[PDB]
């Protein structure tokens, strides 16, 4: 098209083509506005295209091709701006300060293309961080001076200002070296001074709004960084905290201002600063009372109806109290002449508290936790918070959430806990008052009714024992008549539900009640047989929750009882059980597991465990003697879907017991693994017959279950087993011969990643104990699993995880078995660990960086012999440039820390002589070199090439700070991370690598 | 058309694309593909007070795919920040995009994103993620994957740009289908598209729906 | 909505997904409540998809009788079947639709309510 002719720079650039070109991209649409884009994205590219900037910013009428033009600027200045003669910095750095000035002069321009002018003040901002103070030193003087003789330029300056306070404290940490930083800062600092006199001068001249605005919003980013005295002994606090408050264009930023001034680090023992502090904040709240609201003010509705900035404005004032308070309130609390100032400002957080706003919940919430928690250890402060308490009881207890909702049901149970100990009847009050309502229909609802029961449920432990007594049983008695109360099994199930809920959330009182305990199980066992939705899975979720608890309970007999209750609740267990789903079924034997496991006499736990596995292993046993008559009848889709529920039965039943599981796991391994076999045949049989669409077929799918849950079953007991002997003589060998050529003998897409996760907590338990079987596992899975993984980053995540994991736990255990791997496995093995530093799933790369360093430690530990010396000779210089690769290539910075410590390792080993033999080959350097000097040629050369636009001078004072600073990782660290800057642009300064705190 | 125009900023890899397409298509894109650039879409939603529009500029967050950077951020009216809390850099990153946005775009509603809450091992934890208070961005949770919050977004930032605290989202009018017809020289052809549809297995057969 | 003039025979939780040809690969499209609408003038009843939340229409087509539900190979809760007309995204269009649903039991209630609403639409 037309428009490719920008991309022509052989020919002088059509300035009126480029206004349309980018006049198409930003008011056109679908495949114009896509050319457009495209051919704009290759003209900014062009590393030539800066030449031209010169003349689009004098010629061009449309504003977004300037904006364009300043970004291909600002790439040069930021990258390439030290290949400049000083002339053509100098004639670059006039053209853009005239075109701000000459747009802040012009009133029209001014007003309506602030984004051109915000993007030239960033411009002239770059050319502040190459150039200024040493080759500008006069800048600061002259804005301050050209300030004076115009409104647009002075606000205009307010800008440049804030932006290079930004650029210099709050994201230089990033973006410039240690040593840039510091210059940059301490020439800020140097210089202040004027720039205050003049901020001051504006603020107390007044008039402009928009140019008040602008001081105040530089002045935001001076209270990050300069010191106490510009705000304490000036009279800027009583300008922030009354005149600016009042103006409602600078009460925004002036309420954000008086936030940061809050944070300023002040002298602790000084009367008049304290008297100040008390000062402003009592003339900001007084400005609130009388120019926005009162004290009573609705402040739920106000934020609801969102007219302009108020819902700003609200966050922003519970942001000012939160962390005035949390810093000073201690202030306000002993002087009696301060205590209204210290309850209206806890009223208005109480009205914050009330707005129907989540994220600004949370930041009053964290107020209310740092209050209540102060005034439980705090002598002689709850009296003073008393009311302020009790309407926070209510405000807490109205916007409790669900216990799933982790974080905020943490924090709203702390506070509310808090709450409870300082007036226990008060919650108690709110609680059964709050409840009444429930009962008369007034603020009956299912959301109030579930709200009201989390609450309830979460101040159990709070109340002496006698107290909770009698609440719990008014509580339970109320939920009981409101159930009955009500119609329909809808509102019946939600207050059953509740009931449910509340009881399992007081196991003191069930411990202490064996009747009432017993009539509650007996009763989630009747809810077992409704079908109608969430009240089978909170009957077993209840069930579950009561046994953790009590469960000791269950397994002693209780007077007047013939049985322990686990007997009465086994014997009945298929009856029970009969009507629900089956992962009901298994939390249910889940729990069964948890009370069997209280019983420490091994004979009498054996027979529950064998009783409570009765129903399951019939069922198992008719199985197997069909399943080994006939392999057949395992094709039945029916057959598969019992087989798998069983395996799913002893995996819950071992998930609670664990070590006491193994007679239990006994009597079916032996078939199980037999089943494994069989099954592992049908899924092979089945892919030859149908094709890989085969492992996406019900049937397989079903097969495949069978073999993932038998594995978790034995990686289950193995992770809890406590007699490993029995593990490695009756578990292990069975094990791999059903598991390991299984897996190597399958195409890729039918092993499963589970025989890795399981041969992992295999050699986690018992490594150490079975060498012979780590060998076998590495010589099953090492080379096929890495020829799966190794073709790119994506396919088979699983196996990739479970791969480096496996690795990972071989290396620290048996080790052993990576020194009798054949040279050329051990090859793919650094291959292999290389191969996770690459990748960008975080999981792989940590496992990468973390084998490196332990397989390096390993080595370390041989001394010195021949496997040591030819590990260093054949693999030090990949492991030193691999690590080298990962941090500079930008595309690796989840890992930066880890990359860090493997090359201060690999660096040190060389710095300490730790290494023996010499790691260049024959007759490459003079024979009698250290490897300390050789180390430091190998590094030049490789940084050179891979970074030629560095100097040697840049090169050499890195390397030699890095092998100084190979002991001190946190200083290592701040050395990468100013090469990291320094490899991003032209010029670096090579004095930088001496940074020191 | 009432229309307005939304950048969607944030790191390489946090589901700026797969959450728009999500919006656009129904669809959930598995693969990762860089943006280049920007890609524009226009997304509608049916309200009860009439249908809005957003001109949503889908960003490149890898910096070697950044193409014109800021220049995608001139006119915005909106904006939405993605980070993902299974990747804490990519939160670091955010006050980075924050500070690009706002310095082209001074006094727009921005809502602060924190995709893949559907994975169990969540590394950007809720106590960490306060950015968005100083700030005033809205903060949601969101799954492009499970759909969690999927709608919150765009529901907040159309009550913002309206000016309507009570906005709603509501079913688009659904018209009476045509009849069936049907072409016996298309007859062969359907069989064969319904040959290889039958036998390409449907993704995740594990989920719930 | 343009509702209100159907009675509601069959409602059921599903997910609906499209066939590309290109990609050999199956698109989600929605998840939602499935809808059978009996149209009170006419007794002809559609098949009304709309998703969660947003509540777009995914699915908008009348219930042929000449359409077929076949199996998927890899779900035992799923039909796949060629649409001819239909007019979610606006305009009609040919589509191979795959709906899934949460148990083998809805696809079978699904498939049985179908064929009564192939026979309604055949008078
Ligand atoms: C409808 C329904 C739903 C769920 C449950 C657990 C129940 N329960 C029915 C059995 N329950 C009682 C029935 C009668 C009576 C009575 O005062 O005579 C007492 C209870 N239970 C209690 O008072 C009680 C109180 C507290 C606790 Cl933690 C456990 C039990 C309370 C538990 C009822
Ligand atoms: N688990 C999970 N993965 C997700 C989710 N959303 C997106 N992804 C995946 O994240 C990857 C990257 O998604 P993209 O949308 O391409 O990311 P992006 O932010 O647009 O990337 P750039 O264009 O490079 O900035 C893809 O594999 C998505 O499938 C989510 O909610 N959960
Ligand atoms: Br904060
Ligand atoms: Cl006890
Ligand atoms: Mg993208
Ligand atoms: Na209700």
């Amino acid at each position: 098209g037309s428009m490719e002719g920008i991309l022509d720079f052989s020919n002088d650039l059509d300035i009126a083509l480029l206004d349309q070109v980018v006049s198409t991209f930003y008011q056109g649409e679908g495949v114009q506005q896509k050319q457009a884009q495209e051919i704009l994205t290759k003209f900014q590219d062009n590393p030539d295209a800066w030449e031209k900037v010169d003349q689009i910013l004098q010629f061009s009428t449309n504003p977004q091709s300037k904006f364009i033009a300043l970004s291909i600027l600002d790439k040069l200045i930021t990258r390439k701006w030290k290949l400049l003669p000083n002339d053509h910095r100098i004639g670059i750095r006039n053209f853009v300060v005239g075109m701000i000035i000459s747009m802040c002069q012009d009133d029209e321009v001014f007003k309506t293309q602030k984004n051109l002018i915000n993007k030239s003040d960033l411009t002239l901002v770059q050319i502040l961080k190459q150039e200024w103070p040493q080759n500008w030193p006069e800048f600061i003087p002259e804005l301050i001076g050209s300030s004076s003789s115009s409104v647009n330029v002075c606000e205009n300056n307010m800008i440049v200002l804030k932006l290079l306070s930004e650029e210099v404290f709050d994201f230089s940490a990033e973006q410039m070296t240690q040593a840039k930083a510091l210059h940059l800062k301490n020439s800020m600092s140097k210089e202040f001074e004027q720039i205050f006199k003049l901020c001051f001068q504006v603020l107390e001249q007044g008039s402009s709004s928009s140019l008040i605005v602008a001081t105040l919003e530089s002045l935001l980013r001076y209270l990050h960084w300069i010191p106490y005295r510009y705000i304490y002994e000036t009279n800027i606090l009583e300008l922030l905290s009354t005149k600016f408050m009042t103006s409602p264009d600078t009460r925004a930023i002036t309420l954000k201002c008086l936030t940061e001034v809050s944070n300023l680090k002040i002298p602790q023992d000084n009367d008049l600063i304290k008297r100040q502090t008390v000062l402003f904040f009592q003339n900001t709240l007084q400005q609130i009372a009388t120019s926005v609201m009162p004290v009573t003010a609705d402040l739920k509705a106000t934020y609801a109806n969102a007219n302009g900035n108020d819902q700003s404005f609200l966050q922003d004032l519970a942001m000012f109290l939160t962390t005035y308070l949390a810093r000073n309130r201690a202030l306000l609390e002993s002087d009696e002449s301060l205590r209204e100032l210290l309850l209206n400002a806890h009223q208005y957080l109480i009205q914050l508290s009330k707005i129907e706003e989540r994220e600004l919940f949370k930041t009053t919430l964290d107020y209310w936790h740092n209050l209540v928690a102060d005034l439980f250890y705090e002598p002689l402060k709850k009296h003073i918070y008393e009311e302020i308490c009790s309407q926070l009881r209510l405000v807490i207890i109205e916007n409790m959430v669900r216990p799933e909702e982790i974080q905020l049901y943490k924090s709203e149970r702390e506070v509310l806990v808090y709450l409870t100990h300082l007036n226990v009847i008060d919650t108690e009050e709110i609680m059964i008052s709050k409840l009444a309502r429930q009962i008369d229909g007034s603020e009956w609802s299912w959301h109030n009714i579930n709200t009201l029961s989390w609450a309830i449920g979460s101040i159990s432990g709070t109340m002496s024992e006698d107290t909770e007594k009698r609440f719990v049983v008014t509580v339970i008695k109320d939920l009981l008549g409101l159930c009955e109360q009500k119609r329909g099994k809808d509102n019946k199930a939600v207050v059953a539900r509740d009931i449910m809920y509340v009881v399992g959330e007081y196991p003191r009182f069930l411990k202490a009640h064996w009747n009432f305990l017993r009539t509650v199980i007996l009763k989630l066992f009747e809810f077992m047989h409704e079908t109608h939705e969430g009240v089978q899975d909170m009957a077993c979720d209840t069930f579950i929750k009561i046994v953790q608890k009590c469960k000791y309970h269950f397994v002693i007999q209780q007077p007047r009882e013939s049985e322990p209750f686990i007997q009465t609740i086994i014997r009945d267990i298929q009856k029970t059980t009969a009507d629900l789903q089956p992962q009901q079924v298994h939390t249910f034997y889940k729990a069964c597991g948890i009370i069997i496991s209280e019983e420490r006499s091994v004979a009498e736990r054996n027979r529950l465990l064998s009783d409570l596995m009765q129903l399951p292993n019939m069922a198992w046993d008719t199985i197997v003697e069909q399943s080994t008559a006939n392999p057949t009848l395992l094709l039945d889709s029916e057959t598969v879907k019992i087989i798998a529920n069983i395996i799913k039965t002893n995996v819950a039943v071992c998930t609670s017991m664990g070590a006491d599981f193994y007679p239990q796991l006994g009597h079916i391994y032996y078939n199980m693994l037999q089943l494994y076999r069989a099954v592992s045949s049908m899924i092979s049989t089945q892919v030859a017959a149908e094709g890989l669409i085969a492992t996406k077929t019900p049937k397989v799918r079903g097969l495949r279950t069978i073999k993932k849950e038998i594995l978790k079953l034995v990686e289950t007991y193995i992770s809890k087993a406590r007699n490993l002997d029995d593990v490695v003589k009756v578990l292990v060998e069975p094990l791999l011969n059903a598991v390991l050529e299984d897996y190597m003998n399958n195409v890729p897409d039918a092993r499963d990643a589970e025989v890795l996760n399981c041969m992992t907590t295999v050699v986690e338990k018992v490594g150490h104990m079975i060498p012979q079987g780590v060998i076998l596992i590495l010589q099953s899975v090492f080379e096929c699993t890495l020829d799966m993984i190794n073709k790119d980053f994506t396919e088979y995540p699983e196996h990739r995880v479970e791969f480096y994991k496996l690795l990972k736990v071989i290396n620290e255990k048996s080790f052993a078995a990576f020194l009798e791997l054949p040279p050329a496995a051990f090859k793919l093995f650094v291959d292999a660990i290389c191969w996770a530093f690459k990748h960008n799933n975080r999981d792989v790369e940590v496992n990468g960086l973390q084998i490196a360093l332990d397989l390096v430690k390993n080595i370390e530990r041989m001394g010195n012999v021949p496997f040591a010396n030819e590990f260093h000779k054949n693999y030090f210089f990949i492991f030193v440039s691999e690590t080298f690769f990962v941090l500079t290539d930008s595309d690796h910075k989840s890992g930066f820390s880890k990359q860090a410590l493997l090359l201060m390792k690999l660096i040190s080993l060389v710095y300490d002589n730790k290494i023996s033999v010499p790691l260049y080959q024959e007759a490459e350097v003079p024979q009698g070199t250290s490897n300390q000097v050789y180390l430091s040629q190998y590094l030049a050369n490789m940084l050179s090439n891979a970074f030629p636009h560095l100097t040697s001078e840049q090169i050499a004072s890195f390397l030699s700070a890095l092998t100084k600073q190979c002991k001190d990782l946190v200083v290592f660290k701040g050395t990468l991370r100013d090469f990291l800057v320094q490899i991003k642009e032209v010029g670096g300064d090579p004095t930088d690598y001496l940074f020191a705190e | 058309q009432v229309q307005f125009k939304l950048v969607l900023v944030g790191d390489g890899g946090t589901g700026k694309t797969t959450f728009v397409k999500r919006h656009l298509t129904g669809e959930f894109e598995k693969k990762y593909v860089a943006t280049l650039g920007v890609e524009v879409h226009p997304l509608v939603f049916h309200t009860n007070r009439g249908p809005i529009k957003f001109n949503v500029w889908d960003t490149a967050g890898l910096e070697k795919f950044g193409g014109l950077r800021d220049g995608y951020y001139i006119q915005a009216q909106c904006a939405i920040i993605m980070f993902d809390v299974t990747s804490r850099v990519t939160y670091k990153n955010v006050p980075n995009w924050h500070r690009d946005l706002v310095r082209v775009c001074e006094n727009i509603p921005i809502v602060l994103c924190g995709n893949k809450v559907d994975i169990k091992d969540r590394k950007v934890k809720a106590k960490s993620i306060v950015f968005h208070r100083k700030k005033n961005l809205q903060y949601y949770d969101i799954s492009a994957k499970s759909n969690y919050n999927f709608e919150k977004p765009f529901l907040w930032l159309a009550r913002k740009l309206i000016g309507d605290p009570n906005l709603e989202f509501v079913a688009m009018p659904a018209a009476a289908p045509p009849e069936v017809v049907m072409d016996p020289a298309l007859a062969a052809q359907y069989e064969h598209d319904l040959e290889v549809a039958q036998t390409t297995a449907l993704p995740d057969e594990d989920d719930d729906l | 909505t343009m509702e209100e003039d159907e009675e509601v025979l069959y409602k059921v939780r599903a997910k609906l997904f499209r066939f590309d040809a290109d990609a050999k690969e199956w698109k989600e499209r929605g998840t939602g409540d499935c809808k059978f609408l009996k149209n009170k003038k006419t007794n002809k009843v559609r098949i009304l998809m709309r998703r969660d939340k947003t509540l777009k229409i995914c699915a908008n087509h009348i219930i042929a009788p000449e359409y077929t539900l076949k199996p998927n190979v890899g779900s035992d809760r799923s039909w796949v079947y060629a649409c001819t007309a239909d007019i979610a995204e606006g305009e009609a269009e040919a589509f191979t639709f795959a709906i899934r649903f949460g148990s083998k039991e809805n696809a079978d209630k699904f498939k049985e309510e179908f064929e009564k609403a192939q026979e309604i639409n055949k008078k």
